[PDB]
């Protein structure tokens, strides 16, 4: 699990 | 145009530029939105047809708050340009959590309280943000004040069912995932629980649909029983089992919040 942004 | 000195691009961050208002050297953000990319439109008090984003920003931008303020806007042939407040110095909460890791509960309490107050302000103004997440929160690092941004997925607040959503799926509730519907307030409380977990654990709890609907919250970090309880309550699977904003703010974990300036002096300066 890499911390990532998530698009809307 | 002549009113603004346009600086560099800020931040897959849409098209937002650093700016300075010429009349008084005010730091601003200049956000460009293409007309062809806008799905939801509204009308202003005077029936000028504008993106919903503009309608919602005007509704929340009267007075001071934890919401970024729309100072002006312009229509161009193929786009709208939005002049927004820009705190300085600033970091968004997503990058803050990435760099610092899991937040001390004292800090998480202050931040979470401020987001709660900001979202109450939206609701009092008839606005549902629909994309509450760490990426849409700016921290004024000198003042210790949080600011909610990006009303591009928002809607007018209503008490009936919503059947459309273009927010962030990993912050969306199980009733959305399973049934393609939600009520505004209870959905917002779900997303606030995801955010609170993100703050105290250093990352969001769920990545996949099955986890969202599963109703199982595992704590990877040391978190107080009272904070764990608030998070699990916000993430109740049944919308009606979730707390009201009042119940959140009266929760034992939410007592003795630091003031923004105290927060800045202890945790940010
Ligand atoms: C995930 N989303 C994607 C779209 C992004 C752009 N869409 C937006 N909608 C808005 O209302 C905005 C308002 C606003 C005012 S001040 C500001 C800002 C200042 C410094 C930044 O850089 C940093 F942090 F490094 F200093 C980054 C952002 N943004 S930004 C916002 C984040």
């Amino acid at each position: 699990r890499k911390r990532r942004r998530h698009p809307s | 145009e002549s009113q603004y000195q346009v600086g560099p691009l800020l931040g897959g961050f849409g098209s937002v530029y650093s700016g300075i208002r010429v009349s008084d050297n005010l730091p601003v953000a200049i956000k460009h939105v293409e007309k062809d990319r806008i799905s939801d439109w509204g009308e202003l008090p005077n029936g000028t047809r504008v993106p919903m984003e503009v309608v919602l920003l005007k509704k929340v931008s009267s007075g001071f708050s934890g919401v970024i303020r729309l100072l002006d806007w312009f229509e161009r042939p193929d786009s709208f340009v939005l002049i927004l407040e820009r705190p300085e110095p600033v970091q968004d909460l997503f990058d803050f959590i990435t760099e610092r890791g899991a937040l001390q509960e004292e800090l998480a309490r202050s931040f979470f309280w401020q987001v709660l107050e900001a979202v109450r302000h939206c609701h009092n103004c008839g606005v549902l943000h629909r994309d509450i997440k760490d990426e849409n929160i700016l921290i004024d690092l000198n003042r210790g004040e949080l600011k909610l941004i990006d009303f591009g997925s928002g809607a007018l607040l209503k008490d009936t069912v919503y059947t459309d959503f273009d927010g962030t799926r990993v912050y969306s509730p199980p009733e959305w995932i399973r049934y393609h519907r939600y009520h505004g307030r209870s959905a917002a409380v779900w997303s606030l629980g995801i955010l609170l977990y993100d703050m105290v654990c250093g990352d969001i709890p769920f990545e996949h649909d099955e986890e969202i609907i599963g109703g199982q919250v595992f704590f990877r970090q040391r978190v107080s029983s009272e904070c764990q309880h608030l998070i699990r309550w916000c993430l109740a699977l049944r919308p009606s089992d979730r707390p009201t904003f009042e119940e959140i703010q009266n929760h034992p974990w939410m007592q003795d919040v630091l003031l923004p300036q105290e927060t800045a002096e202890i945790h940010l300066h």
